[PDB]
Parts: structure tokens; sequence; C-alpha cells
């Protein structure tokens, strides 16, 4: 009965670890695709101007 | 020629760190989406370090 409670808190805490593991891979993919154009200014606007 | 001009220094100022940083480092740089391919090998490489 005891031994229950700390598989299940077990479980809980690695799901978490994967799940910020995961977090820092997507954001790592992200800036390898993606920092040639981040955060710059929009274009419809200037377009459309 | 103006725009050219005042975008010469910027360039070449560009080049130079460019190279530079490309010096500083093992891999070689040769395009934008490389140098940001190199940024995220990086960002891996200091995960695992830590």
């Amino acid at each position: 009965l005891e031994r229950d409670a700390l598989a299940e808190r077990y479980a809980t805490l690695s799901f978490d670890v994967q799940k910020i593991q995961r977090a820092h891979q997507a954001f790592s993919q992200f800036v390898g695709k993606h920092l040639s154009v981040a955060f710059d200014t929009d274009p419809e606007a200037e377009i459309r101007e | 020629i103006q725009s050219l001009t005042a975008r010469a220094p910027v360039w070449l100022a560009a080049q130079d760190t460019l190279n530079q940083l490309c010096e500083q480092s093992g891999e070689t740089l040769a395009s934008s989406n490389d140098v940001t391919e190199y940024m995220q090998q990086l960002l891996e490489r200091e995960r695992e370090a830590t």
C-alpha cells in the first residue's frame, strides 16, 4: 500500500521531466529554423501603406 | 550608389565579424539557415554539458 503511492508520484514526476525536455527541444528546433526573420516588422501594414 | 555605399561599410563589418565568429567556431558557416542550424546545434551541446 505504501509503495503504490511512490509509484504514482514517480510517474507524475517523470512525465513532467519529459514535458520540460520536449519543450527545450521545440525551442531549439524553432531557433534552428526561425531566427532569420523573427520579431521583424509586419509586412501587411507596410504593403497596405 | 549612395544606398549601396551606406550599406557598404555595414556589409564589410558584417563579413569581418562573420569571418571572426566562423573562425571562433569549429564548423565553417556559409548561409543564413546554416548559421541558425549551427546555433541550434550549439544550444543542444550546451544542454547536454550542463
